[PDB]
RNA sequence: GGAAAACUUAAAAGAACUUUGGAAAAAGAGUGAAAAGAGCUUGAAAGAGUAAUAUGUGAACGGAUAAUUUAUAAGAAAAAU
RNA sequence: AUAAACAUACUUUGAAUCGGCCAAGUCUGGUAAGCAGGACUGGCGAUGCGGGAUGAACCGAACGUCGAGAUAAAGUGCCAAA
RNA sequence: AAAAUGAAGACAUUUUAACGAGUAAGGAAACGAAAUGGCGUAAGGACAACAAAAGUAGUAAAGAUUUAAAGUAAUUUAGAU
């Protein structure tokens, strides 16, 4: 129908070079080459959208999602943290999540 | 007296102690659960405590895009806040849209540069009541089984309600066709397109 | 009214090695070896009981229901929280008879006494029935 | 000894044992498990190939020295033998079994080895004496043998 | 010099007649409150067998975090004037 | 001058221990040694965590269970967060 | 640690502040504001339905196998067989 979204990317989650914290994850939205583009996305929502291939014989739906919020810029080459209300899973590392224009502040 | 945690219950002939009274004395009571109270009704016309501050681009007569809900993509003109919800009060005129008249929360729509105006559009009813009224409400709980054909018939019997306030879209939708290729515009959907970046867009 | 229970760790505190030997139980042992690797916290084995794991004071004890546990032998035992019917709930032991607990059963609806053992030890009023 | 597993219905099964059978289990483990799930109007005529060395029984579990062989290949093992004491005790006790199927009532021909365990018996020792006045053990490998035959029809579920 | 080894049931009522088998035994049948069936009160772990389910490129196992599947598991009251 | 009241002064009873090892804007014997032995201090032993790829001692910093934030040593082509 | 209250509540009271690494080693019991706090095995003396039939038990004990709950843990509790 329309796209009112922008996809953007699970890099993986917030890290040390020997550790990892799934708490926050970073996302690189696509079009956002630098970190002084980021202040428009902080605050919108993100959703990572999967399927699962459910049987004719159960009632849970077929089309799962979690969503988050952008909560900050991460370097200076437009990368972002989000939080979402559970972590994501690692099997969807690189995997596009969608990121939506509301809270709209315009 | 009986003590404060003292709740007395009818004993269906069972074995019950001697100090514990008997059923012919024993008057039982329903269980409440119900201990905060409902929101007060007021007038119709004072604005509610509880009503946020619209952004200074939403302004009566402009154009939005609703981003987000059953209507993603599309297009309302803002006639005014409903001042007991706090929510829009929009309407993507349905001969154009075939957006109904509904409210909408100002965090899921953007105000765009156009602006419509109309003024003398004739919101007397439209009101707090009105969306009350046209809502579609569920089979309660003790209602018997009333399955899948209570909400078929509700559609029909507020069906004459919805056309008879679509007296509000007759002025619009002429003002709308002046404009050209604003009804076209107005009847389409919004669509991110390739280099379409959202930080870079401006309404 | 009940609370929100928060656990600091929900899972199982297991022995050391007990995992890869079967003469070593789950219960768990702190490991007094002078070369141990969990006592020492090395990174990846550093999971040992502490007081700092500790629940709420307002919230320890309290099972799901939001209730403490009360254990009854019999009938004259739930009397000793009738006056605390919201705070406390009935526990049969688990070698009470189902006579027996059919009049326990009884009584604490009458006291408006929960029973945790509400179902136990039931007939055969499942099949057949 | 009891059995296993009892049957979904007794009265289109048919039962048969021995204890104690002077056999070795980790050969009879095998036959007993080639058997398994066919038909014992087939089985009986399996277990007699393997007699004259004609059918392969794979040794799936205790392949441990065993030869490879040309009547292995596609079973997904390359190791197989013939052994003949384990195949005639088997063939004993379907024997049995058939033979209470018709005291029964039951139809020979529709019957299936549905049900077929082995297990390890109570050793019985002797004396094999070695170098320097050592004296080690000689012990056999007995076991248990269950057999429960059951009548083959389709299932329907709607 | 110098051991190991206790226990069926209240009562043997210790299966008893038929079919298969050379026989041992097996399947029925019966006794008993219950096979507790004599290698007999209960029957753990080590080791196997069967059934159900799941996984896989030079070890295996454990911990934190999520996803999927399964299981557990929270309710019958009810608004303004 | 500064600091110090859970300060200060202790009393009694007693455990373990006296195989040590390392660093150095240090020294003596030795050609020299991851050799042998010393003065002052800080460490490992008794000690995990972040960094130096891996390392008892090096650098930062010493640990009740966590949530969020600025930081330390040091890093920002990929493995690897920047 | 200091203030407040204190015959019995209860969670070993209320409030405030600082603190919490660790081998060898030490911190026996009791001590109301308690001079560390507790779990488990067996045996002995008492207590356990307060109106004269007073802990549980053939309407199923102990034991065993598992499913869940409470406790930081030692462990405890209940369901099913």
């Amino acid at each position: 129908k329309c796209r009112l979204h922008v996809n953007a990317v699970f890099m993986g989650f917030q890290r040390a070079q020997r550790n990892q914290y799934p708490n926050v994850a970073l996302l690189q939205i696509s079009g956002v080459n630098t970190k002084e583009d980021t202040p428009f996305y902080i605050g919108k929502r993100v959703a990572y959208v999967y399927k699962v291939n459910v049987k004719k014989g159960s009632n849970k739906p077929a089309i799962r999602a979690i969503f988050g919020k952008i909560v900050a810029p991460h370097g200076n080459h437009g990368v972002v943290k989000a939080r979402f209300l559970h972590n994501l899973p690692p099997k969807a590392m690189g995997q596009n999540l969608k990121v939506f224009l509301y809270p709209s502040n315009i | 007296s009986a003590p404060q945690w003292f709740v007395p219950v009818k004993a269906g002939d069972a074995k019950v102690p001697a100090y514990y009274p008997t059923d012919d004395m024993i008057q039982e009571q329903k269980k409440k659960l119900r201990t905060r109270k409902g929101a007060k009704i007021t007038a119709l016309d004072k604005p509610a405590w509880n009503l946020e501050k619209l952004r200074k681009s939403i302004v009566p007569g402009a154009i939005l895009i609703i981003v987000a809900g059953k209507y993603a993509g599309k297009k309302v003109v803002f006639l005014k806040q409903c001042i007991k919800s706090g929510a829009l009060i929009v309407t993507g005129p349905f001969k154009i849209n075939g957006v109904p008249l509904m409210r909408i929360n100002q965090r899921y729509v953007i105000a765009t540069s156009q602006k419509v105006d109309v003024s003398k559009v004739d919101t007397t009813g439209v009101d707090v009541k009105f969306f009350k009224k046209i809502a579609i409400k569920k089979a309660a709980f003790g209602k018997t089984v009333e399955e899948d054909f209570a909400k078929k018939q509700y559609e029909a019997k507020k069906a004459l309600i919805v056309e008879k306030q679509k007296q509000v879209d007759e002025s619009i939708v002429a003002e709308i066709k002046k404009v050209p290729y604003l009804k076209e515009y107005m009847a389409s959907y919004f669509t991110l397109k390739n280099g379409d970046h959202p930080h870079l867009l401006k309404f | 009214i009940k609370p929100k229970i928060v656990k600091k760790y929900t899972g199982h505190f297991k022995r050391f090695d007990s995992n890869r030997f079967l003469r070593v139980k789950a219960s768990w042992r702190v490991p007094r070896g002078i070369d141990n690797r969990l006592r020492r916290k090395f990174k990846g084995t550093n999971l040992l009981p502490k007081i700092g794991y500790g629940s709420a004071k307002a919230t320890r004890n309290m099972l799901p229901c939001g209730l403490y546990k009360f254990p009854v032998r019999n009938t004259t035992d739930l009397e000793m929280i009738m006056m605390q019917n919201r705070k406390y709930a009935a526990e049969i032991s688990h070698a009470v008879s189902a006579k027996k607990r059919q009049e326990i059963i009884q009584r604490a609806k009458i006291l408006n006494i929960r029973v945790l053992n509400a179902d136990a030890r039931i007939k055969k009023q499942e099949v057949a029935q | 000894v009891k059995y296993c597993a009892k049957p979904v219905n007794v009265a289109k099964a048919a039962q048969a044992r021995g204890d104690n059978l002077k056999v070795h289990f980790k050969n009879t483990y095998e036959t007993a498990d080639a058997i398994r799930g066919m038909k014992v109007a087939r089985a009986q005529e399996f277990l007699k190939n393997v007699i004259i060395k004609k059918e392969i029984v794979p040794f799936r579990k205790h392949n441990g020295g065993v030869g490879r062989k040309a009547q292995c290949k596609g079973l997904n093992c390359a190791f197989g033998r013939w052994p003949v004491k384990s195949a005639q005790f088997i063939l004993k006790l379907l024997k049995n079994a058939v033979d209470n199927a018709k005291a029964k009532g039951l139809n020979t021909a529709l019957l299936t080895v549905s049900h077929i365990a082995v297990q390890e018996a109570r050793s019985s020792r002797r004396r094999l004496y070695r170098a320097h006045g050592s004296i080690n053990s000689f012990s056999s490998s007995p076991c248990h043998i269950e057999l429960i035959l059951t009548e083959k029809e389709k299932k329907v579920a709607k």
